[PDB]
């Protein structure tokens, strides 16, 4: 019994946190109302998993997470879990009993530029996979031979991040989309978040 | 697409005739429509912004608006300083590049 | 207030060719250019995006790698250089103008436009 949740704060900021550096946030005595959340009509990625969207506001949840980051639109199939991917082995991936879901749209007005927009990076070379929910942060140089190279890179020793080259006279699958995925954890604990009743 | 246009339209003076541009999903259904005016011996001139009312100045009988996946543009008042082409523009969004894409073109008497 | 063209005559086929318009009037690093080409019996065609100062451009499909574009603040010029040159490119040279820091809107006046043909 409150006013209400900060859904804009998330879905309408400026800045977007990165693939390699995805950020929480802890939604929770608040009051969600997913009415608005139908507003944009690019919601070509709004497919639901755990719940059926319909059927989304009559119960309610314990705890919510709302991580967003940008990638390419090829990439967009490979965020469900159970896919294999230069990002979804490497950068973000989801666990296999995945509640919650999924929202994406595409955003090639804002997050794109005419000279370009080198702000967005994910990584590509690592040492090997990483568990469900995971963040890196380690900028090591990668040893791909087996000789000792420290900190000076080139043949055999590669720097893991590369960057996006994000134009607005790419073609759809190359241009930046937007991605929020949410969290739930129904009906384990006393109630925290929900609407009108 | 392309965006098909009417080779040419004539008409009479003080007849209304109306011109309108066909196009297809995410070059009219998505974003705006534009309108230029090109006369001869001249350069290309702008005729409307956004389709809504007109840009800077001109006389209220140009106007025009959008439906579905098409676009069209109502002309009366017919002069023979009016004898012109008309052309349209939109954003694309194709698959594999997305520009520009204008229109065709038209005659008109 | 108003963008002035230069003059241009015919270049042998497979060959390179300059294309420039002086600007003068407005602020210079605060507004996009776009160039297009119109070829006679048909409509004209967009080629590419400017942004004055640091020179970033970006290119359609049919038209990368075969048009070179430069841009500076001091001399106020814009460099639009095309190469392979062949017959069918035979089209007036028309450098527009935009909305400012946005590639997606109105266009503000033309130039008196440049002929090249093969």
């Amino acid at each position: 019994i409150t006013n209400l949740c900060p859904f804009d704060e998330v879905f309408n900021a400026t800045r977007f946190a990165s693939v390699y550096a995805w950020n929480r946030k802890r939604i929770s005595n608040c009051v969600a109302d997913y009415s608005v959340l139908y507003n944009l009509a690019p919601f070509f990625t709004f497919k639901c998993y755990g719940v059926s969207p319909t059927k989304l506001n009559d119960l309610c949840f314990t705890n919510v997470y709302a991580d967003s980051f940008v990638i390419r639109g090829d990439e967009v199939r490979q965020i469900a879990p159970g896919q294999t991917g230069n990002i979804a082995d490497y950068n973000y991936k989801l666990p296999d009993d995945f509640t919650g879901c999924v929202i994406a749209w595409n955003s090639n007005k804002l997050d794109s530029k005419v000279s370009g927009n080198y702000n967005y990076l994910y990584r590509l070379f690592r040492k090997s996979n990483l568990k469900p929910f995971e963040r890196d942060i380690s900028t090591e140089i990668y040893q791909a031979g087996n000789k000792p190279c420290n900190g000076v890179a080139g043949f055999n020793c590669y720097f893991p991040l590369r960057s996006y080259s994000f134009r607005p006279t790419y073609g759809v699958g190359h241009q930046p989309y937007r991605v929020v995925v949410l969290s739930f954890e129904l009906l384990h604990a006393p109630a925290t978040v929900c609407g009108p009743k | 697409s392309v965006l098909t246009q009417p080779p040419s339209a004539s008409g009479t003076p003080g007849q209304r005739v109306t011109i309108s541009c066909s196009g297809s999903s995410s070059n009219i259904g998505s974003n705006y429509v534009y309108w230029y005016q090109q006369l001869p011996g001249t350069a290309p001139k702008l005729l409307i912004y956004r389709n809504n009312q007109r840009p800077s100045g001109v006389p209220d009988r140009f106007s025009g608006s959008r439906s579905g996946t098409s676009a069209s543009l109502a002309i009366s008042g017919l002069r023979s300083e009016d004898e012109a082409d008309y052309y349209c523009a939109a954003w694309d969004d194709g698959l594999s590049g997305s520009g520009w894409v204008f229109g065709g073109g038209t005659k008109l008497t | 207030v108003q963008l002035v063209q230069s003059g241009a005559e015919v270049k042998k086929p497979g060959a390179s060719v300059k294309v420039s318009c002086k600007a003068s009037g407005y602020t210079f690093s605060s507004y996009y250019i776009h160039w297009v080409r119109q070829a006679p019996g048909q409509g004209p065609e967009w080629m590419a995006i400017i942004n004055p100062g640091d020179g970033g451009a970006s290119y359609a499909q049919k038209f990368q790698g075969r048009v070179t574009l430069t841009r500076d603040t001091s001399t106020s010029t814009l460099y639009m250089e095309l190469s392979s040159l062949r017959s069918e490119d035979t089209a007036v040279y028309y450098c527009a103008r935009a909305e400012g820091s946005s590639w997606l809107g109105w266009f503000d006046p033309w130039g008196q436009g440049t002929l090249v043909t093969v």
